[PDB]
RNA sequence: UUCCGUUAACGAACGAGACCUCAGCCUGCUAACUAGCUAUGCGGAGCCCUCCGCAGCUAGCUUCUUAGAGGGACUAUC
RNA sequence: UGUAUUCAACGAGUAUAUAGCCUUGGCCGACAGGCCCGGGUAAUCUUGGAAUUUCAUCGUGAUGGGGAUAGAUCAUUGCAAUUGGUCUUCAACGAGGAAUGCCUAGUAAGCGCGAGUCAUCACUCGCGUUGACUACGUCCCUGCCCUUUGUACACACCG
């Protein structure tokens, strides 16, 4: 039916993950963009593969998917070492300690750390 | 600026909105729905049309059509003056001359091309909109830089490369002593023609379809797709299917109105 | 209105006692009204198209029948011409408010199948009342003096007894009985 | 003669599938639910009529 | 066995799809005396107008037929 | 049945011997058939290309539906009799038991045309015309595919 052969799933997600910088939303700039930037015989398959790629470019207008690389967040790096606070999540006072968590610190260890606490 | 009217008379997308210099009520809106229109319908191409222009005298209209053709129309009688034909890609842009006798077309063959209104002399130079200065000619390149050539010998006069972005189109001053271009960057960069240097830059955020400046007030109105937004040369913005974008802004003569090209045919008139 | 049948009939008089069935008759004056039931459309491309074809155009389509009569369709509406005009000027009505009137009599409700009894279709039920009154105007028609307007005219009007009635008489009998 | 809504289609149902089976309202009675089977083509939004309005159905029949 | 995914499998060969022919749309292009359309001129009948036939080595055109390059549809929008 | 309107596509068509093919037109012949003028080795010439549709005699009768079958007769094809013209003859047949086959849209069904077959004689392959009912669901039957399962089958349940 309208499902996708391989060929055309394939050469779209190649398409997008080599030349997402100019390719634009509309089917036809899609598809005269693809004649020139690859060679493909089919018109029809040429088509196909335009209106494939518009739909992921809808797909991914929203958010990540799956099937691209390159630039690794979608066209930006940097995303996660930025999430670094001045203080360090971990806090050393008052540092949830228990009972039998007491008795080991009664053991081998320091009864006297700075996070001990009577909780 | 609020809202005049509306319009629906259209089935898909108008790309240009054309109108006389003379301020003479006979616009032409050139489309890609195969069709055109005159605020008379012109048919003539088989293809979708692109950029529209109104000769000097205003009683003519030279449109371009997908197909890799131009066409320069009696609107009286809604039929072909004369046709341009040599665009093996789709053509993008259209312009007249400083004397309106030399027709500037930027088609999809990397390259521009001049031709005469009646002359069989013809000239050769994805180059996008063009805009002759009113005298060099500015233009688009497919590498997030504008091209500035000279007229005197058909020879390149400068390049411009500061844009992040890929450059959809041009605009030149009134008096022909300003350039300025915009993309996906969101940035609109405006230099001098003169010097040919960076003279400053304006923030919108996304693409740009049209960049037109007031012939009276010295302003820049730009199509950006988030919110259409207006300079005056403070730099500051002193406009707005889940889809929403224009495509065209074309100022009035007059200086209170401006004139919209929709995608499913809403022009709009601002005043 | 500017829009009447064959230049004779006026649809702005005729309404359907029933709200169940009205969709499905094409008699509203307002649209789906033509000139003669003739006309080249397509009707069986998607479910429920036929809805919107005139009733005049279903009847003169059930009537190219046997497979001597297929493709005759304008001896269908001529034939379906002269009886308008026989029921017209007999009754002193419009004959399109005769058409309804049968069809909306010549309906059968429930039938029986799997043998359980259950209800028909609404659609189902104005096409078996055509197919009924087509077929009974034939065997009416068969090796008779009766032409094919003659008979056509007098079961549309007994049907307003008859055969269609009788047929579902028997056929409503059958289906109350499980 | 009760005549009866179509409410909801619940897949045609029988031996060949000539039977469909359906939610049905009645137009005196809107707040009254019963289920139904009905031969030929029937869409929702439809309206039907009936004779004897007391007897029931089972779902997927 | 078309794809997305799941995954002790990974990467691949056929088949399918892809392909080719014809039809369906183009008042866009190419150009037609072994194909046509219109006007005019002449002759035919009841100046004009209704009207049939014949020429005008270009009256003009390819809308109507022919045949080629192309475009159009890709499920894109709701 | 008899008058009178009239709308298609596909393809095919010469050895020029007078002339083997397509045949135009004129003449003769009720028709079947014959002579003359000739064109086309082809978008040129054939190629100017039926059901249906106004009108009427039938009149429900195995009747002008039907024409099986026969006799008399003329001519074409062929070396040598196949077919086609005229009249006369006018059988069964008044929707067909069990069973049974095709088909979802310009399709089925109805009507013709061309080609193959060919010295002469039309079923198959295409062409066009008129043109609908229902369905747009299902695995009930007839099968096909996949998964699980059972097996004493493996020529594989016609085991
Ligand atoms: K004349
Ligand atoms: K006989
Ligand atoms: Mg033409
Ligand atoms: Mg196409
Ligand atoms: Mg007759
Ligand atoms: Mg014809
Ligand atoms: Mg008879
Ligand atoms: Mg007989
Ligand atoms: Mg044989």
């Amino acid at each position: 039916g309208r499902v996708r052969t391989k060929t055309v799933k394939k050469t779209s997600r190649q398409v997008i993950e080599k030349y997402y910088s100019r390719m634009t939303l509309d089917f036809h700039t899609n598809k005269k963009v693809l004649e020139e930037v690859s060679i493909l015989q089919s018109k029809r398959l040429r088509n196909k593969v335009a209106g494939f790629t518009t739909h992921l470019m809808r797909r991914i207008q929203r958010g990540p998917v799956r099937g691209i690389s390159l630039k690794l967040q979608e066209e930006e790096r940097e995303r996660r070492m930025d999430f670094v606070p001045e203080k360090s999540a971990l806090e050393v006072d008052e540092i949830r300690v228990d009972k039998e968590t007491m008795d080991m610190l009664a053991f081998l260890g320091m009864a006297d750390l700075p996070g001990v606490e009577r909780a | 600026l609020a809202l005049v009217g509306t319009m629906r008379g259209h089935n898909d997308v108008v790309t240009a909105i054309a109108a006389p210099i003379d301020n003479s009520p006979y616009i032409v809106s050139g489309s890609r729905d195969k069709s055109l229109l005159v605020w008379r319908r012109l048919t003539g191409h088989g293809h979708f049309v692109q950029d529209v222009v109104i000769s000097s005298d205003g009683q003519f209209a030279l449109s371009g059509s997908w197909d890799g053709e131009l066409r320069l129309w009696d609107l009286s009688t809604g039929l072909t003056t004369r046709r341009f034909v040599g665009h093996t890609k789709d053509v993008i842009s259209v312009a007249f001359s400083v004397d309106n006798r030399q027709i500037v077309s930027a088609s999809r063959d990397n390259t521009i091309k001049l031709w005469n209104t009646l002359g069989e002399c013809k000239y050769t130079i994805w180059v996008s909109c063009v805009r002759f200065s009113p005298p060099t000619i500015v233009s688009g390149s497919w590498d997030k830089t504008v091209k500035v050539w000279n007229l005197t010998n058909c020879k390149l006069r400068s390049t411009l490369a500061g844009h992040g972005g890929y450059v959809n189109a041009v605009a030149v001053s009134p008096d022909g002593s300003l350039c300025a271009s915009g993309g996906k960057d969101g940035v609109t960069l405006l230099w001098d023609l003169s010097e040919g240097k960076r003279l400053y830059q304006l923030e919108a955020g996304s693409i740009i379809h049209a960049l037109c400046f007031s012939p009276n007030r010295y302003w820049l109105c730009a199509a950006t797709e988030e919110s259409v937004k207006i300079w005056d040369l403070s730099k500051h913005v002193v406009l707005k299917n889940q889809m929403l974008y224009c495509t065209s802004l074309s100022w009035s003569a007059d200086g209170s109105t401006l004139y919209t090209g929709y995608t499913d045919g809403t022009i709009r008139v601002f005043k | 209105g500017d829009v009447k049948l064959f230049n004779r009939w006026t649809f702005e008089d005729v309404q359907v006692s029933d709200i169940s069935l009205n969709d499905y008759l094409a008699v509203t004056s307002m649209k789906h009204y033509t000139f003669l039931p003739h006309s080249a459309g397509r009707y069986s491309a998607k479910r429920f198209r036929k809805a919107q074809c005139p009733i005049i155009e279903r009847l003169t389509n059930s009537l190219m029948m046997h497979g001597r009569n297929n493709g005759k369709k304008i001896m269908a509406v001529r034939i379906i011409k002269h009886t308008m005009e026989i029921i017209h000027l007999l009754t002193d009505a419009n004959p399109i408010q005769i058409i309804v009137d049968a069809i909306i009599n010549s309906g059968p409700r429930e039938d029986a199948t799997r043998r359980q009894a259950v209800d028909i279709s609404p659609l189902r039920r104005v096409n078996q009342a055509i197919y009924l009154l087509t077929t009974g105007a034939r065997e009416s028609a068969f090796r008779n003096v009766k032409t094919i307007a003659e008979c056509l005219a007098d079961e549309l009007i007994n049907a307003a007894n008859s055969y269609a009635i009788k047929k579902k008489d028997e056929i409503e009998r059958v289906a109350k009985a499980n | 003669v009760k005549l009866a809504v179509v409410v909801k289609v619940m897949g045609r149902t029988g031996s060949r599938g000539q039977v469909t089976q359906v939610r049905v309202k009645f137009l005196d009675d809107q707040n009254r639910l019963i289920m139904r089977n009905v031969k030929g083509p029937v869409r929702e939004g439809d309206i039907l009529t009936l004779l004897e309005s007391e007897r029931e159905a089972r779902r997927l029949r």
